[PDB]
């Protein structure tokens, strides 16, 4: 399933112009961009929806594609355990009972799976949904805002119990959602969306150079401090005027902060200035609506 | 495979049909209506030894478990559309196809079973009341009527439902097609300078010579008109399936 | 309009605890709390269509309500700015040109203001909806979630626009929504709600924003760390959950590692950040799930 | 002030209606069928000199409009429940009464352009045709009629739609009740011993009275039925201000 040169147009306006995607040794993608920009129509065209692509798409016919289309798809008059037992014999192989069992279990659904889905709540909606479309035992999970109906709290739960799912079976999963503080806690790369384009790709392991974090020291400290950091790791920006030291980003601060507790130094201050989704996203599009 | 898949689907469209109150609702209806209108139009017209006629008994079933049939059949069709699950299911070109041939099944078999409740209906009706029984070859010709008109509704329905997304719109053209060509017909043909001819044209356009011969009670049909049906309903399914293959929503 | 000892039950399910509540010196408060926890029956509860509280409420006659409950509420048929003219005559005293015109120019809904709602979109019917309500040039203003699916350009412009009329009309607003971030954006002072009641009232009135430290660290040193600085810097608030300490602010950590290494317990993660609702939040609702 | 508010929410609820084109295909539907009915009805099964007698068009005209009129009705009325706007108007205790006031309103102004709306088109009909017409006294007590159906049944319906908060059973059910007594009556009500008594004894129940009394071509009330249906109309009008002002949503 990759996408090479997809443009997608509507009369005289330019939805999608000359897209590339692939997944490459990557996880969970996060699509972010702006209200009618054609995060839709980019997810129909990723999932089988559109027809019209203009390009070339190659997908394998053996895996099964599950999504969400942001608001819910389900049988109102009816309740939730027929809409989960009609897409999977519909949609899926088949229907067992271990494996259902358990996708039921780990969701947390048992006291209301019986009731109508018309008496739900929308966070109780938002979670049939993922469930529905999960039951397809896809290869790829699209999910156009799964979370808008539900609390952070909530939202932490879902995505937790989502990752899990991500490593109890081998899935990948495509997602679109605003809330990038919400993204930024379970996620392997984010994709910007900007003019009807992709501007910027960011892989969230590797890191890019962009992110900073400053450390400031003493001044008797300071020569030995930048002897060791330029002897570890590589150096951008030194500011001796400043007093401020650039190193990249960092996850976990345990073993720098280490290092400096076991041979007797404490700086005097520590931050970061980094380069997050709120910050590209931000810079990238206070140009067209501003 | 994907023929388990359709024949799943067939058979759970079913099974939603039957565990409804309305499906049971419309029985009681129809067989109270049926069962007052037999009454009136041969026991007490004429003062007889309680002879009763089929043809009109046969005429009234059919009419009004067709309109009852064709609205569950617009219901069932346009569902999915009106809750828009059907965005669920319109992903790949071999589901988009075996949903065409699946619906086609579900059509196949849901006007069999209609025509099995008016065989029935009709049978107990015939052992109450005291006469001559119709032949068994006048039902399944009957049964293939049934089929015919409502594989012929339902798929242009489908391609109505496909153009415009939008539920009142069907049941409202649904309901304007059934009741006002009948409606319309007599009022208007003996007018003009043209209406023989017209008449005989109405004889092809299988909207028109559907429905007139729907209110009849007995039906006969020239090899033109079963030509042109059989080839209507076969472009209309191959119609559907480039339409459905070539849409984006 | 204050609420006085109000205590609402569904049978035996409990859903309001003895609450009061009063606009006291704030102008847009805001209401936080899980889903299905009682947050719609509260915004029920605060504008008026439930009546067996056994209580009183205090609201005056002279003042009108507009509102806005989870779906936007609007004529679906008709047009968007039929909307507006029928809901300005029901619920408000009348029609003013230059006042409407003003409120459409500000939310920015000309271009599409006369068409039909069942072309929108879920963002652009919502702020409709919210122009709707104010519209009613309310004295009191609720909304339930009025960012749901809008991006952040959008949820920001929209807020600040709001402001604009905090101060083109003596109005007071509150705001039950997620999105804790976009309420420190626009909000002055939080309660927060959990089993019926405000458990914590944090009121932020100049741009101090009491920046904090964050100490991540494990149970069975956590406790004794928490208690040894309770000893010897002095602490405002307390968070236990996220780990959030506050002493006094402080330029200089030799003292805080120098302390924390004679006490032989070590830190997962330090930082200092603005602080924001979502701590407090955690520690107030991670009770029920855990 | 909340004169305005009232006044001007019964002339905007007018205005809604006078601008979609289902009342003007309603108006031409019944137009055509009591035009089709009566020249059926007068000129066809004895051969006269074209002589019309209006009675039976009078009847059919009431009985055809009533059921429209009474389905336009309940659609208003339940346009916000069913939309789910009607929790945006629930807001203050004078607003909920407001709101109640304005609604029955809304139901004697619908009631009068019925009212006119069925003498304009029976003038028409006169007008095309020849004959005797009728006086303006009936029409007066006709539009007291027109009064008395309407706010009686809306504001039954009306406490159903708040009890309830559903539409789709308001529908089936106003259907039902307005259609279910002159179907059910020859069937069941010649049977008993106890028929001659309980059909004097009906002539006191309001569903079973003003629904029998929608078919007839003249109305005739006695001061116990009078006195009867217009206090029911004030109790169901006291109990909707009290259900309203009391009911938790």
């Amino acid at each position: 399933m990759k996408l090479e040169h997809i443009t997608k147009k509507y009369g005289s306006n330019v939805v999608l112009n000359d897209i590339d995607f692939d997944f490459g040794d990557s996880r969970i993608v996060g699509l972010i961009g702006k209200n009618g920009v054609g995060k839709t129509t980019v997810m129909k065209v990723m999932n089988g929806n559109i027809i019209k692509f203009d390009g070339k798409v190659d997908i394998d016919n053996a895996d099964n594609i599950g999504f969400l289309i942001e608001h819910p798809k389900l049988y109102d008059n009816k309740s939730g355990l027929y809409n989960l037992k009609l897409f999977a014999q519909v949609l899926g192989k088949g229907f067992d009972k271990a494996y259902t069992d358990k996708i039921i279990d780990a969701f947390g659904m048992r006291p209301y799976i019986k009731k109508k889905v018309k008496k739900y709540s929308m966070g109780m909606k938002q979670k049939l949904a993922i469930a529905v479309s999960l039951m397809n035992k896809p290869k790829f999970l699209i999910l156009d805002e799964p979370t808008n109906g539900m609390d952070p709290d909530g939202s932490i739960d879902v995505l937790t119990t989502i990752k899990s799912l991500v490593n109890e079976l081998d899935m990948r999963i495509l997602i679109s959602s605003h809330k990038l503080e919400d993204i930024e806690l379970i996620c392997d790369r984010a994709v910007f969306l900007r003019d009807g384009h992709f501007v910027q790709d960011v892989n969230m392991e590797e890191g890019v150079a962009s992110d900073t974090t400053i450390v400031t020291v003493d001044h008797k400290d300071f020569d030995r401090t930048e002897k060791y950091l330029a002897e570890h790791f590589q150096l951008q920006n030194v500011d001796k005027a400043d007093g401020h030291l650039m190193i990249n980003a960092q996850k976990n601060y345990q073993v720098i902060l280490k290092a400096l507790s076991e041979l007797d130094i404490y700086p005097k201050y520590i931050e970061t200035r980094k380069s997050s989704l709120r910050d590209t996203y931000f810079n990238i599009n206070q140009r067209g609506d501003k | 495979r994907g023929s388990h898949r359709i024949l799943n689907l067939v058979k759970y469209d079913l099974y939603s049909i039957f565990k409804s109150p309305l499906t049971y609702l419309a029985i009681l209806v129809v067989s109270s209506l049926i069962a007052t209108q037999s009454i009136l139009m041969a026991n007490s017209m004429d003062n007889p030894k309680h002879i009763i006629v089929y043809g009109s008994v046969f005429a009234a079933a059919k009419w009004l478990l067709l309109i009852i049939g064709l609205m569950f059949v617009v219901k069932t069709i346009t569902r999915d559309f009106s809750q828009g699950t059907i965005q669920l299911y319109m992903s790949k070109v071999k589901t988009r196809v075996g949903y065409i041939i699946s619906k086609t099944i579900s059509i196949i078999l849901i006007s069999i079973l209609f025509a099995l409740i008016h065989y029935v209906i009709l049978i107990v009706v015939q052992a109450s009341s005291n006469g001559k029984n119709l032949a068994f070859s006048k039902y399944v010709d009957n049964l293939w009527f049934f089929l015919i008109f409502l594989l012929f509704f339902g798929l242009f329905l489908f391609l109505i439902t496909l153009a415009s997304q939008k539920t009142a719109m069907i049941f409202s053209l649904g309901v304007f097609l059934v009741l006002i060509v009948p409606f319309i017909k007599p009022f208007i043909t003996f007018i003009p300078r043209y209406g023989e001819k017209v008449l005989d044209a109405f004889d092809y356009i299988p909207f028109a010579y559907l429905t007139d011969k729907m209110i009849s009670s007995n039906f006969d049909f020239s090899n033109w008109q079963w030509v042109i049906s059989l080839g209507s309903i076969v472009i209309f399914f191959i119609l559907n399936i480039l339409y459905v293959a070539k849409k984006d929503i």
